[PDB]
C-alpha cells in the first residue's frame, strides 16, 4: 500500500476504510509514522516520586524504564541491554541506583549510563568505550501537571503545544483543582481490537452509551442512569465536543462530576466537586469552574484516554492490528481525604477496570469491529463519522478548538482521524505541519 | 513454617499453611466441599440471585487483587502494591447480578456457558470465633461463548464462611491474589 | 430456583438444581467419586473393553450435544435447537471401542496419551427409582499426541447408574452439553 | 508470485505444487479469485421457511446473514453494521423483523434496509440518507431444489449452468426423489487443514477408502465393508467419476444407498431406497432411478461436499491456509418416515460429524498434507493425480460431463484444480471463460 | 484386565489398576487426599524446605520420564525407550531446592505464581509392606510470571508413601509419564 | 530486504543487526541459505545401528527419515509421500523394510524406492513410473565418528573440510577416547527464542557463566563453581576460544573433565579422564592428551552444539524467528563402564535437559534477547562482539584456526557471524567461497 497516495480516512474525516483496524502492514506503518513521532503516555510523578524510583512502560511495542533522577528530573531509556539485546528490568515499579543485566551483568546507571562492566580490565583492557554504550534514550520527556509523556522524535512539537486547544480543557482538573494524583498500580487486559478502536470510542463516542451501556446505567444507578435504553436523549445544551490540530480531543458532559460511580460516591463527590466549583469561581472564572466539575472523555493522541470527574486513565498499548493491552488507572485530586480517594479508585476498577462492568459492554464493540476490518469484503469498506458535520465552528469566543456545540456527535472522530491520516500520510514532523496547514478549515466545511 | 529460612515464602502464606496443618476435621473437610460445590454448581448454571440468597452472608467482603510485579530483593519503593480487580460488599455484588440479568446486556446472549472446577479443599473452624469456618480451594472456571471463544481462569481462594439465616452458612470473605498479572482472557467477569 | 426470577436459569438446570440440595448423604457422594475415578482411570489408559464391562449398562444412552447459538429473547424460531455429538446405545458404543483397539487405525499409532480430571461430584438416589443413582460431575479432559498436538475438553456430566451384573452399579445415562460451539480440538473423539 | 503466470496446476490437471496448500499469499489471493468469484452454499429452505426466518453463514471469511423476506425470496447481506462496522447477529439462527446494532442501535430491515436512527431528528436532522446505508448485500442468492448458494460476483453463470454436467447427476436425489431437507444444526469442528484438502477428497478419491478407513470399515459393517485394508477391490462396473467446466465433480457408486451407514440402519434404507427406485424407472428411467439410489461423494466447487445417501452435508469453512472450520449437517428424503430421518440424522453425525469415526480416519491424512505444503523442500514438489489419465470420455450418450469409466480413480481432482487453476490466473469470470473454452479436451487428452 | 483383549492397555497399566479396584478403604482415601493437598499447598506457596521436610523422605526416588514415540505395533527396535526429565535422590531434590532459593536466581524475580489442581487420588496399602502406601493422583500444575507468561502441566503420579520421622507419612517415590513428547512450556523446571 | 547489499553483520563479525533474531523475512531467508545449503545433525550410528532402524530428524523445518540401510550405509529422505503429501513416517524411531503411507497405502522401502502401489494392475496398469516417484532424497549424507549429518546441497564441502579447524580439537575426544556414543531418547522442548541464540551462547559465550548461571554454580558444587556471581575470573591461561572458514567455533576450558556435573559424579569423573590421558599422552601427544579431557562448548554450524565431558549434545531446531525446537541428548565414552553411561546421561538432562536447572538460568536471557529484535527500536540497533576483537591469531604452531588465547571473550561470536553473514548475502557455495577468501585476515584485524 502507498501511504503518500492511499485515502485511508476521507476529506473532513467524514469515513475511514475498514481495513485500518485490521491491516497488519498499516500497524507496522503506524509504529513509524504515529508511535515513533508522538507523544505517549509514561508515567505520573506520584509513581515515581523519589531519586532511584522506577517504573517500566510500553511506548508503541518498545519497553522503556523511565526513571527519577537525583537531580529531580526524569530519563528514560530502552528496555534493553546494549550488549546482546536482552531485556533489562523483568519487573514493573521499584527503586534502585542503577540496573545490572542477567546475561552478562553489565551495570546501567539510572541516568541510563554504562558504569560497569564486569572484569573489565581483564578482558576489555582499556578498548571498550563505555561512553558510547549508554541505553538508548527517550529523546524527549516533558510534564503536564505531574502527568509525564515522552516521544522519539526530537523534532516533536513541545507537549503544550502538542495538546493544542485540548489543553485549556483540562487545565480546571489537572491544574486549577491542586493537582491530580495517578493511582496505581493499573490493570492490565488484553483485548481482541485495534487500539484506535477504544481510542475513538474515547475521544468522541457519547452516541454509544445510552444503548451499550443500558445495563450498566440501569444496574448502576450512576447520575447518567436516565439514558439506559435510549430512554431519554440529553437535553439541549447538556454538553459540547472538541478537537484539535494534533489529534487530541474530548467530549465534555456539563456537571457531571460523579461520572460512572455509582450511587454509593454520588453525593459524596457532588458535595466535593461543587465546593470547589465554588472557589474557582473567583481565581478562573465560571466557564472554567464549571469545565472542572464536568465529566471529559478524552483521548491525548493517539492511544492514552481517560474520563475526568470519573477518574478513568487508560493506555491503549499497541501489540498488532487485532491485539492491544490495556492500562487502567485510577486518577483522584489531591486534596480530597484520603478514604474518599481509596474509595474512588476501588469504582474506577469496579466500573471500567479488569472486571469493569461498564467496560465489559464495550468488549464486543471494539473486538468485532476492529475483526472485520480483517475480512475481504469489509476492508474497503467505509466507516462513517459524519454526525454534527457542517455545525462545528473554530475560533469562538468562549470555547477554544473545533467545537461542535453539541453533547453527542462525532466532531472528536472527525479532527483524531484527521490528524492520524496526515500522519501516516507524512515522513516527519515537517510534513505532518503542512499536511495539517489548514486543519481547522477542514473540519468546519459546510 | 520459617520465612527466614524458606525465602521465597510470604508471611501472609505462612500463616494460612499454620491454621490448615493443625486442624484435622474429616466431617469439616466434607462439609466444605458440599458448600463449594454447590455454591460452584449455583453459578455454572447462572442462578446468580439464588447464589446471592443461598451462598453469600450480608457482610461478605469478595475480594480479587492484582499485585504489582516488583524485584524479589526490594525494600525502598513502598507505593500501593496492588489494586482490586473486585473488594464488593453484598450491595456492590448485587449490582454485578443485575448487570448479569438486564435483558438489555447484550454481551449475555447468545447465553454464555460456564464450567467450573474444585480442588483441593481445606477448611478449619477459627480459634477465637467459633463460627467463623475458613475454607480454602482452588478453582478452574471455563467460560465459552459465541462459538469460538474460550477462556480459563486459575486461582487459589481463601474464604470465610459464617452460619446466618435458617443456620446456613454463607461466605462472608473471599480473598483471591490473581497469578496472572496481565489478563488474557478479555476481562476477568466472571464470579471466581 | 424460581426462574422468573432468576432470569438466565434454564428450567432443565433449576430441576437438576433440587434433587442435590435436597439429598445429603455423605456415603452416597464417596460411593460416586469412587465410581467415576475408577471409570476415569480405565478410560486414561485406554481400557475401553474394561470400561464397556465394569462400567456400562447395556441400557446405556451415552449423549453429547451441541447446542445452536440463539437469542435469549428467540421465542418463534422452534427448529431442532441441538444435534446430537453422540447418541450412542451400547451396541454403537461397542463399535467405537472396536474402532479404537483395531490395529488398522493408523491415527493410533504413536499410542495416545489421555489423562482425565473428574471434579464437583454431586450424587442423589432417584425419588422413584430407588435403584437408581444420579451423579452430576465435571470433566477436564487432556488428550496429547503426536509430539506436539494437545486438546483440552471441559464439560458437566448428568449420568444416571444403577446396579446390574453382579451388583456392580454401572451407567445407564451420561448427558453432556458440550460447553464449546464450534470446537478447536480438531475432533470430539474421546470418551467424555 | 505472479498468478498469471505460475503453473500451479500442470497441463491436464495431472499434478499441483504442495505449495497450494501452506501458502498464505495464495490463501489471500483465493479469498478474492475463489470465494468472492464463485457459488458458496448459505443455508437450505428447510432452516428459514417462514417469513423473517434467518441464519448467519460464512462467504469465504466473510460472515453474512440470510434472511427469509416476505414475499417469500431470500437475501443475504454482510454481517457488518454500516455505521461504524460492529458485527451485526451474533447467534447463528433466529426469526426478526430487523437487526439492531448493539453499538449506537442503528436498525436495519430484514431486507436489509436501514430503517431507524436513534434520535435522527434531534442528532442528523435530515442530513442521513438512509436510503445508501443498507447492508451491503450479496449479488446473486440462487436455489437449486431447496439448497440456497450465494455469490458476491453479479457476473458469474447462473447456479444452475455453474453445476454444469454435474446437475444431472444431482437430480434425481434432488429433485425426483420429492426433494431433500437439510437436518441442522451443523456440527462445528476446525481442522488444521488446507480448506482444498477436504474438498479434493469427497470431489474425488475412492482410492483411499479401503486404507485410510480399514477401521472403520471393519467397525461399523456398512455395506462398503469388504473394502477394509485394501482386501477386495470393488468389481468391475462398481462406479464411474466425473468432472465439469465449473469444477464441480463426484464419484459415482452403484447401489450403495446405505452408504457408511452402519449395519443396523442397512436392511431399512435398502428396501427405502428400492422401493423409490421402483417408481423411479417409470418418471426418469432406468439408469436414472439407479443414480438416485447410488452413492455420489460430491463436491460443488469450491467447497461444499456432501454424500449422498449416506446424506452428509459439508462446508469446508476457510480460515487462513492451514486452518478450516468444518460445518457437518444431514441431509435426508422429506417423504421418509420421522423416526427414521431422526436416525439418519444422528447416524451421519456419529460417522462424519464432530465424533465421527469416520471422519476421524481422515484428519490425520489432511492435516499433515496441508502443512507439508508450508516445508521448505515441499514447496515446490508435485502432488500427483494422473490415476486414470488418458481414460477419460466427453460427450458419452448415457453419462455426460468429463467421465472416467472407473469407481477409482483421480478425474474430478484433475477436474477441480483445471477450474481452480483457470480462476487463480484469471481478472473476472470473463478470463476464467476465456482460459476454459478447451476445458474438456484438455482433460481428455493422451 | 486382559491385555491380550484391551489391545491398548500396558501390562505396568494393567497391573496398577488391579492394585486400586482391590482395596477400598475410604479412609485411606480421605489420609491420601489429605497429604496431597497439603503437599500441593506447600508447593504452591514457594515453601520448597517445608516440602524436603514435612513430605519428602531420604530414600526417595522422584522421577518423571518422556517415552520416544514409537509404532504400536514395533517389536525389533530394543533402544532406550526413555529419558528422565527427572530422577532425582533426596540430596538431587535438595540441590534443585536451593536453585530455588538462591537469591541470584534471577529468573525467580519478580516472584513466580504456582496454582495445583490435585484429583482422582486412589490410595492402597501394599500387600508384602504393610507399612507402604501407594497413591495415585492426578495434577493440572498453572505456572504464571512475568506478566504474560503462562504454563500449564497435566500429569497422571503413581506414588509410594511410607511413615517416617515422627510417623509422618512421606514420598518415597513419584513416579509420572509425562503426557507430552514435546514440552510447549518453555521447561519442564516444576515439582510435579 | 536485499540480502546482498544489506550490511546485518559488519566487518569482522563485531556487531550485528538485533533484527536478526526477530524478522520473518529473513527467517524465510535462512531456510535457503542457511539451512538448505549446509550441514546438519541427523543421528548417531549408536541410534540406528541394524539393518532398517530408522529415526525421523528435523533439517530446518524439513521433517526427514533416517535409515540404515543393508548394505550399511544410512540415507535420509524427506517424510513426505510422493502421492498427495501426506507425513509418511508419524514416529520417531523404530525398525522397519519400508513405510506405507496412510492416505492411499502406497509401500516405500527403506532405501526411499516406490515399491508397491495397491492394486496398480487393475488402477494404473502398466503406466506409473514407479522409478520416478522414490521418496525425495537428502543429497549428502556423512559420518564424523558416528555422527551422521545431512546436507540438501550437492555443492556443499565435504563434512570433513566443513568443519574445517574446529575438527583438530574434537578428535581427541571424538576419535581417539576411543569413540563416543549418544544416549537417547533426547529431551524436546520449544523456547520462544531464535535458534542463533542458543547457538551464539554455546559457539563462544564463556562470559556470562559466572553471572547466568550464578545459582546453578552454587547450589550443584561442579567442579567450575568458583565461578558463582563472578566471584573469581577463571586464571591465566584457563583457556581459549576458536573460530574457523565454514562458521563452526567452540572455547577450551583447560582440564574441565567433569563439566557442570555436580559434585557426586566429579571424583569418579576426574579419575576416568585423567586415567584416559596418560594413555593418550603417547599416542597423540600431550596437548592433543589435554584437549580430550578438556571441556569443549562448540557449535558446530549453524544449530548443532555440544559441550565436551559434561556430555551434552543439542539441536537447535527453527520454527521461526522467535521459536524453536530444542532436543537434547547425552553423549557418553563407549569404553565407560555401563552404569557410570547412565548416570552420566541422567546427570546431563539433570543440568541442561527438559528440567535442566542450568539451561533455566539461559531461559529470559534467549528469549527476550530474540524477541526484542521485533521491537521498533531495537531491530536496526547493534549487538556487539568485539571483546577480544585485535588479539586473535591464525596459525599458530600448536593451536589451529582463529584463536583467541583467552577463556573468555568473542572470538567465537565473530567468526559465526562472520560465515552467517556470507552465507546470507551468497546464491550458493561458490558465492561464498568467494566472500570467504579472506576470512581469517578479516577476523584478525587491529
Ligand atoms: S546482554 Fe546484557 S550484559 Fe550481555
Ligand atoms: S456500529 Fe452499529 S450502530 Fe454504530
Ligand atoms: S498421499 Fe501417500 S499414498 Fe496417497
Ligand atoms: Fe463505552
Ligand atoms: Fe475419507
Ligand atoms: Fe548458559
Amino acid at each position: 500500500m502507498n501511504y503518500n497516495n492511499k485515502i485511508l480516512v476521507s476529506e473532513s474525516g467524514l469515513s475511514q476504510k475498514h481495513l485500518i483496524h485490521g491491516d497488519e502492514e498499516l500497524f507496522q506503518h503506524e509504529l513509524k509514522t504515529i508511535f515513533a513521532r508522538n507523544w505517549l503516555f509514561l508515567t505520573h510523578d506520584s509513581l515515581i516520586p523519589a531519586p532511584g524510583d522506577y517504573v517500566t512502560a510500553k511506548m508503541g511495542i518498545d519497553e522503556v524504564i523511565v526513571s527519577r533522577q537525583n537531580d529531580g528530573s526524569i530519563r528514560a531509556f530502552l528496555n534493553v541491554c546494549r550488549h546482546r539485546g536482552k531485556t533489562l528490568v523483568s519487573v514493573e515499579a521499584g527503586n534502585a541506583k542503577g540496573f545490572v543485566c542477567s546475561y552478562h551483568g553489565w551495570g546501567f546507571g539510572s541516568n541510563g549510563e554504562l558504569q560497569s562492566v564486569p572484569f573489565e580490565k581483564d578482558l576489555y583492557g582499556e578498548s571498550l568505550n563505555k561512553k558510547c554504550l549508554g541505553l538508548k534514550e527517550v529523546a524527549r520527556v516533558e510534564s503536564f501537571h505531574g502527568f509525564i509523556y515522552g516521544c522519539f522524535d526530537q523534532e516533536a512539537p513541545p507537549l503544550m503545544d502538542y495538546l493544542g486547544d485540548a489543553a485549556w480543557y483540562l487545565e480546571p482538573m489537572f491544574k486549577h483543582s491542586g493537582g491530580l494524583e495517578l493511582v496505581g498500580p493499573p490493570g492490565k487486559v488484553v483485548i481482541k481490537a485495534n487500539w484506535k478502536a477504544p481510542a475513538e470510542n474515547f475521544v468522541g463516542d457519547a452516541y454509544h452509551v445510552g444503548w451499550t451501556h443500558a445495563s450498566s446505567l440501569r444496574s448502576g444507578e450512576s447520575i447518567f442512569s436516565s439514558l439506559a435504553g435510549n430512554a431519554a436523549l440529553p437535553p439541549e445544551g447538556a454538553g459540547l465536543q472538541m478537537t484539535s490540530k494534533y489529534g487530541s480531543g474530548m467530549g465534555v458532559l456539563w456537571d457531571g462530576y460523579s461520572g460512572v460511580h455509582s450511587a454509593d460516591l454520588v453525593p459524596e463527590l457532588m458535595a466535593f466537586g461543587g465546593a470547589k466549583q465554588e472557589r474557582l469561581n473567583k481565581e478562573i472564572g465560571d466557564v472554567r469552574a464549571r469545565i472542572y466539575r464536568s465529566h471529559l472523555n478524552c483521548t491525548v493522541f493517539p492511544n492514552n484516554s481517560m474520563l475526568t470527574c470519573s477518574g478513568v486513565f487508560k493506555v491503549w498499548n499497541p501489540i498488532d492490528a487485532n491485539t492491544t493491552e490495556v492500562w487502567t488507572y485510577a486518577i483522584v485530586e489531591k486534596d480530597m481525604p484520603e478514604d474518599l480517594k481509596r474509595r474512588l479508585a476501588d469504582s474506577v476498577q469496579r466500573t471500567v477496570g479488569p472486571a469493569g462492568f461498564w467496560e465489559s459492554d464495550d468488549n464486543d464493540n471494539m473486538e468485532t469491529a476492529s475483526q472485520n476490518g480483517k475480512k475481504y469484503q469489509s476492508r474497503d469498506s467505509d466507516l462513517l463519522s459524519n454526525l454534527g458535520f457542517g455545525e462545528d465552528v473554530y475560533g469562538d469566543a468562549v470555547y477554544p478548538g473545533v467545537v461542535g456545540k453539541s453533547a453527542i456527535g462525532e466532531t472528536s472522530y472527525r479532527g483524531f482521524y484527521r490528524a492520524y491520516q496526515a500522519h501516516v500520510s507524512s515522513s516527519n514532523w515537517a510534513e505532518f505541519e503542512h499536511a495539517s496547514s489548514t486543519w481547522h478549515t477542514e473540519l468546519t466545511k459546510t | 513454617i520459617n520465612i527466614q529460612e524458606d525465602k521465597l515464602v510470604s508471611a501472609h502464606d505462612a500463616e494460612e499453611i499454620l491454621r490448615f496443618f493443625n486442624c484435622h476435621d474429616s466431617a469439616l473437610q466434607q462439609e466444605a466441599t458440599t458448600l463449594l460445590t454447590q455454591e460452584a454448581h449455583l453459578l455454572d448454571i447462572q442462578a446468580y440471585r439464588a447464589w446471592l440468597e443461598h451462598c453469600v452472608g450480608s457482610e461478605v467482603q469478595y475480594q480479587v487483587i492484582s499485585r504489582e510485579l516488583r524485584a524479589a530483593s526490594e525494600r525502598r519503593y513502598k507505593l500501593n502494591e496492588a489494586m482490586n480487580v473486585y473488594n464488593e460488599n453484598f450491595q456492590q455484588l448485587k449490582v454485578r447480578v443485575e448487570h448479569q440479568l438486564d435483558p438489555q446486556n447484550w454481551g449475555n446472549s447468545p447465553k454464555l456457558r460456564f464450567t467450573r472446577f474444585i480442588t483441593n479443599v481445606q477448611a478449619a473452624m477459627d480459634v477465637n470465633d467459633k463460627e467463623l469456618l475458613h475454607i480454602r480451594s482452588n478453582v478452574i472456571l471455563h467460560r465459552a461463548r459465541r462459538g469460538n471463544q474460550v477462556d480459563v481462569f486459575y486461582a487459589a481462594r481463601e474464604d470465610k464462611w459464617k452460619r446466618g439465616e435458617g443456620g446456613v452458612r454463607k461466605l462472608v470473605q473471599r480473598f483471591v491474589d490473581y497469578p496472572e498479572r496481565i489478563l488474557q482472557t478479555h476481562n476477568l467477569m466472571v464470579f471466581l
